[PDB]
């Protein structure tokens, strides 16, 4: 189960 | 006492590799492992102190619209490569850049730290 913040964001 | 941290100075933007979520007391903190060739690998032992920058906090949104905080904590690129393939060599790295912020900020960072497997980097760049 995915952590809340653990969401790809191209940087 | 095991290894060490060792601050060299940098700028800055390097280039992200992977992003780790811990806590202090206060919120959520971030600590992104970056990797620059213009930063030294540890040097080459006879007989670890681990060369890197300790980048300044900066605030960042989480997935909710809150503010937390993000640190930069960027390594030799070359050293970065056998980090990518070697959990020990990793896990500790990080152990080592935690405390290296939790000296020279005085923070009382989580141990128990969460890796980011889809998120390379809390911030832009």
């Amino acid at each position: 189960a995915l952590d809340s913040d653990d969401e790809f964001v191209p940087y | 006492a095991h290894s060490a941290a060792l601050e060299v100075l940098f700028q800055g933007p390097g280039q992200p590799g992977f992003c780790i979520k811990t806590n202090s007391s206060e919120g959520k903190v971030f600590i992104n492992i970056c990797h620059s060739p213009s930063i030294p690998p540890p040097a080459d032992v006879t007989e670890f102190r681990i060369p890197m920058s300790l980048g300044e906090p900066h605030a960042e949104l989480d997935a909710k619209g809150q503010g937390c905080t993000a640190y930069d904590v960027a390594v030799n690129s070359d050293f970065y490569r056998r980090m990518q393939n070697s959990d020990f060599l990793r896990e500790l790295v990080i152990t080592i850049a935690r405390e290296g912020l939790e000296d020279k900020y005085n923070l009382q960072l989580n141990p128990e730290w969460r890796m980011m497997k889809n998120r390379p980097f809390m911030g832009s760049i």
